[PDB]
């Protein structure tokens, strides 16, 4: 669409069900599955200017789209990625990797060395292992990289962007839930890790279910749907009751965010029927397995919504 | 009673000769699994298992 607004002579098409293409004659654009897909040719038509827009796509190094898009070389690559850095350091090696491979070290330099935490000298001043004093290296390092990355703050010219509130609540663990906790707890360490699975790793989702749904702790939830959730078991039920009503009463458009489906539709029961309080309030849902139309119909009902 | 073997009188066996009590013991319990699930003691149902 700007393609065809600002310069309708550029030759743009869509690398989605399209044909000719390369048969023709100067601007490709497709999908990063779909660039998986064509592993033909299609890589190597050394395309001059290679942009790619969700870098955040290529974060992993071990992606199969991030390598994807690394054999396709060209002399002059770039990432308009969403964000910057968001889990590791790795990362912005991989696209610095991608867009400059020559100018910046290779994984093990990088790991060894090019790494905030004690690996780069998190004590560089000689203080505390802890990763207080590591400055002069990393920074060295961002310096180095400044003269390759932009960024824009929205302040800088959308200063018309109203107070965020990092208003951070807390809920008390029931006796129910503290009991499963404990038990969890006593009972998780069978390896001490079995290589986490359901034990540290994963028994992290045992205890975030038990925080959340203890009610319908289980896979096989039929059983305890006729009685269950019951919000009796779980505090944070309570608190979003509290704040759905409240903003309610005063009218506020509220955005409530969950975790796996299974946490959606409990919530969506809970607020449906088991409480009639939160019945009153009229809702929506949402997920992933949603239909693209019928998401975007439901963002403009969002938008402009009359429900709670 | 040719080789090893031998005869005993019947009549004898009939009044409580060397007659013995055989004892055996079942034992089951229910599975440690209570993460959601377990396994527990019930008549089963033809219709439902």
């Amino acid at each position: 669409n700007e393609f065809q607004h600002w310069w309708p002579p550029l030759r743009t098409v869509i690398l989605h069900s399209m044909g000719s293409g390369m048969a023709s004659d100067h601007i490709l654009i497709t999908t990063y599955v779909g660039l998986r897909i064509h592993s033909d040719k299609l890589l190597k038509v050394k395309w001059q200017y290679a942009v790619l827009d969700e870098g955040h796509k290529i974060r992993n190094p071990d992606s199969e789209i991030s390598l994807t898009c690394k054999k396709l070389k060209t002399h002059n690559r770039i990432i308009l990625s969403g964000t910057p850095i968001q889990n590791n350091l790795t990362e912005l090696w991989s696209l610095f990797d991608f867009i400059f491979p020559g100018k910046l070290g290779t994984l093990p330099v990088f790991q060894q060395q090019f790494v905030i935490p004690i690996n780069i000298g998190g004590y560089a001043n000689a203080t505390n292992i802890q990763v207080q004093t590591g400055y002069k290296c990393a920074v060295a390092l961002r310096d180095l990289i400044s003269p390759y990355l932009l960024r824009r703050v929205k302040a800088d010219v959308a200063k018309d962007l109203p107070q965020k509130k990092e208003m951070v609540l807390f809920c008390k663990l029931t006796k129910y839930q503290r009991s499963k906790y404990l038990e969890f707890l006593h009972s998780s360490d069978l390896n001490q890790i079995q290589n986490g699975k359901r034990n540290v790793l994963f028994g992290i989702d045992i205890l975030r279910k038990i925080c959340n749904h203890p009610d319908l702790l289980d896979r096989d939830t039929k059983r305890h749907n006729p009685d269950y959730g019951d919000p009796k078991r779980s505090g944070k039920m309570q608190v979003v009751k509290q704040l759905l009503l409240l903003w309610h009463k005063q009218g506020y458009k509220a955005l409530l965010f969950t975790q796996s489906r299974q946490m959606l539709d409990i919530l969506e029961e809970f607020i449906s029927t088991k409480d009639p309080d939160l019945s009153h309030l009229n809702y929506l849902r949402m997920d992933g397995t949603t239909n693209i139309k019928g998401r975007q119909s439901l963002v403009d009902r969002f938008n402009n919504e009359s429900f709670d | 009673n040719q080789e090893d073997s031998m005869i005993m009188n019947q009549s004898s066996i009939d009044r409580g000769l060397f007659r013995s009590l055989f004892f055996r013991s079942y034992m089951d319990q229910e599975k440690k699994y209570g993460m959601s699930i377990t396994e527990t003691f019930e008549k089963p149902q033809r219709t439902n298992t």
